[PDB]
């Protein structure tokens, strides 16, 4: 057998490339910006995703909606979808010239002081605040950790959730259970079964689990999971 | 990102 896909990863390589990448929609989505469907259907399909989970995501203890924005990139996902729901953003995005452009990007959340915290880091040094949030959203980035930080990651996160507090994953599927390793970019696509393996390691169970619609065919399915930590 | 399937 080959050697595991994930043993490719170089975090250094991902930050090179993305360095160099636009920082506009197409960058940050691959070419697939605003010339296309795609992001107009990836809205749709995380408010349709968010909506559908209200009943399982009302805050506890005093609690108000605040979220993060993990892999946010110039900040496209709490521009156009993330600041309807949530109280207050906070993202996480380690290529400077992409947090640059997110100052511009979120302009208008900015004035009304609804950004928190902007952390210039990889997700794999980053740590929640214990019991601070209300949802934590990993859209299109986490093929950059290998499967073990990645565990690791989902495990601080969980920490960092308030109670009742949710992690979402949107991302790439294979259509098989083989992982595929993109060396443009340093990162893993994942097959569901190897989600599921990590969700499980970590330590969180699946509340949902719904397929974005309406993207181009030739693309990688993408999924939407909803993520609880385990009862004690 | 989005990325088309090998
Ligand atoms: N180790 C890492 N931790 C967190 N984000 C990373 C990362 N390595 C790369 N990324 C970021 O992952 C993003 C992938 S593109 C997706 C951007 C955004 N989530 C959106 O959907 O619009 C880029 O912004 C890239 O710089």
């Amino acid at each position: 057998m080959d050697v595991p896909a994930d043993s490719h990863i170089k975090y250094e390589d991902a930050i090179d490339y993305w360095t160099d990448v636009d920082a506009t929609v197409d960058g940050v989505l691959g070419g697939y910006g605003e010339g296309t469907v795609v992001p107009t259907m990836d809205v749709l399909g995380s408010n349709n995703f968010l909506r559908k989970l209200k009943s399982r995501m009302l805050p506890q203890e005093n609690n108000v909606k605040y979220a993060v924005d993990i892999g946010a990139g110039i900040g496209r996902v709490s521009k156009t979808m993330l600041h309807k729901h949530a109280a207050k953003i906070d993202l996480v995005e380690p290529v400077k010239p992409f947090i640059e452009q997110m100052h511009v990007e979120l302009a208008e959340l900015k004035d009304k002081g609804q950004i928190g915290q902007i952390y210039e880091v990889g997700m794999q040094d980053w740590t929640p605040d214990a019991g601070k949030y209300w949802l934590i959203w990993c859209q299109w980035c986490v093929g950059h950790l290998p499967d073990a930080e990645l565990v690791a990651f989902l495990k601080r996160c969980i920490v960092g959730l308030q109670p009742n507090g949710t992690i979402v994953v949107k991302e790439n599927n294979t259509p098989t259970d083989t992982d595929d390793f993109d060396e443009t970019d340093s990162s893993v696509t994942r097959s569901d079964a190897k989600f599921r393996q990590i969700f499980e390691e970590a330590g969180l169970k699946l509340i949902a689990s719904e397929r974005q619609r309406g993207l181009p065919r030739e693309l990688y399915p993408v999924r939407m999971y909803a993520l609880k930590p385990m009862p004690n | 990102p989005p990325k088309q399937q090998l």
